[PDB]
């Protein structure tokens, strides 16, 4: 869904965040200090859910 | 400004040229002289805007 493109994506030098959702798309020339949030699965096995 | 005008700033030293059409916004240190230095701001690195 998502391509990702910056340098170090440090709040130090501006990156992006190019995300693709079921029919939308959004783009943030920004300088994000951290996106580190994968909101880890205890289910990520995709066999059951 | 009858004191002076402390809103316009510009940069001195760069690494290196910027291509055509860039935009280079960034408050660090830089590494003038051999001393590796890490953010003193002193001596032999200057600020460079
Ligand atoms: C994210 O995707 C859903 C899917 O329908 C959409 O409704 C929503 O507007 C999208 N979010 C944004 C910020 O576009
Ligand atoms: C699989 O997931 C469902 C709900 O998503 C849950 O009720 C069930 O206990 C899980 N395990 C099995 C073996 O079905």
């Amino acid at each position: 869904r998502g391509w990702i493109f910056g340098t170090t994506l440090d709040s130090k030098t501006q990156s992006l965040l190019i995300v693709n959702n079921a029919t939308n798309v959004v783009i943030k020339v920004c300088e994000f200090q951290f996106c580190n949030d994968p909101f880890l699965d205890v289910y990520y096995h995709e066999n059951n859910k | 400004k009858v004191s002076g005008n402390y809103n316009y700033l510009y940069r001195l030293f760069r690494k290196s040229k910027l291509k055509p059409f860039e935009r280079d916004i960034s408050t660090e240190i830089y590494q003038a002289g051999n001393k590796p230095c890490n953010g003193v701001a002193g001596f032999n690195c200057y600020f460079p805007l």
